[PDB]
């Protein structure tokens, strides 16, 4: 977070800290249906928004559908209708990497859907996403919105934290982990080799 | 007669004879109306 400037925007890229706060899983809306008691008939509409697509398109601000075409009033349908999650989360750069007596660096990770909780506050992690510029920095009337859309979460392990460390293991591993147990030495021989 | 004809008679009902020496073409004027906003997409409609 600290040597990430402004000539790495519109890349992709890596970055490494701690986690220091998340929000609330909220959902969002997509599309949505009604009923109208006067036709028989049901009715959707859809909706989106900037951080959904990596290029920029021309906004398209529709509105919530109340009324039908001729005027018949309509039902909202909770159980018909499409929601997705949405978490945001903050990073900053470790404490064992970062220098002594200054002040730290952050930087925020949108996060959606199926990646919306998958770490905790105070956690070792490594992001990878897009370092995106958002809106118009005051040029229709601080600079520009930058974020990171994350497409990418790894949990990693240190010293003293709260994130457990586990490997995969092999058939290969497994056989000399089943084939040490026969031997009845097997405490003595782990046991010398603790430090 | 239509030279006796003042400011006393505005907004007055006035019996008229005559002879008729033009008839346009009909005219189309709406009644009811339906409409929509080209950025949002509301809809509303008119009585006229
Ligand atoms: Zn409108």
């Amino acid at each position: 977070p600290r040597t990430l400037t402004a000539q790495h925007l519109n890349k992709l890229v890596s970055v490494e800290g701690i986690v220091t706060k998340t929000s609330l899983v909220r959902p969002k809306l997509i599309r949505s249906v009604h009923y109208a008691a006067k036709t028989g008939r049901f009715h959707y509409r859809d909706y989106t928004d900037a951080t959904t697509t990596l290029t920029t398109r021309i906004p398209t601000p529709a509105i919530y559908p109340t009324e039908d075409t001729e005027g018949n009033k309509l039902t909202t349908e909770y159980g018909y209708s499409t929601f997705i999650d949405h978490q945001r989360i903050t990073v900053q750069e470790m404490p064992e990497m970062a220098p002594a007596g200054q002040l730290p660096r952050s930087i925020d990770v949108i996060l959606d859907d199926d990646l919306v909780d998958k770490t905790k506050p105070g956690d070792r992690v490594n992001v990878v996403g897009v370092f995106k510029s958002l809106g118009a920095g005051g040029m229709n009337q601080i600079g520009f919105k930058t974020l990171i859309l994350g497409n990418t979460v790894y949990p990693l392990h240190a010293r003293s934290t709260g994130v457990a460390a586990r490997q995969m293991l092999t058939d290969f591993d497994i056989r000399n982990i089943n084939k040490l147990s026969k031997k009845k030495d097997i405490f003595d021989i782990l046991s010398q080799s603790l430090a | 007669p239509l030279r006796d004809l003042d400011s006393e008679h505005v907004s007055k009902i006035v019996r008229l004879s005559g002879i008729i020496i033009s008839t346009s073409v009909l005219s189309s004027r709406a009644t009811y109306l339906s409409i929509m906003c080209r950025n949002c997409r509301h809809t509303t409609s008119i009585t006229i």
